[PDB]
């Protein structure tokens, strides 16, 4: 609860309780223009 | 000194989380006259 409330201002989809997806937003926040991203995301990102 | 005491009392006596707190926030919209772009002394917020 407290952690979710403390982080739902720095992410667009912080309200949604899918905190696993927050990492992709953090990946965008970290990568510079033209950077490369490689992840091991599960299938739920792709199909659900 | 008074600013530091206010910060201490707000974080501890007023039971407000230190993350929800800002000290200096410049405003070039000329919100009054403190500096060339007047700023704040203490600001605390909720989850927004």
């Amino acid at each position: 609860t407290q952690t979710q409330r403390e982080v739902r201002n720095a992410f667009l989809f912080g309200d949604k309780k899918n905190s696993e997806n927050l990492f992709i937003e953090r990946y965008y926040q970290l990568l510079k223009e033209g950077g490369r991203l490689g992840v091991v995301l599960p299938e739920s990102v792709f199909d659900t | 000194i008074v600013r530091a005491f206010l910060i201490d009392r707000l974080v501890n006596e007023l039971d407000y989380k230190p993350e929800y707190l800002e000290t200096e926030k410049e405003y070039t919209i000329k919100g009054g006259h403190s500096k060339i772009n007047p700023r704040v002394d203490v600001l605390v917020k909720d989850d927004k």
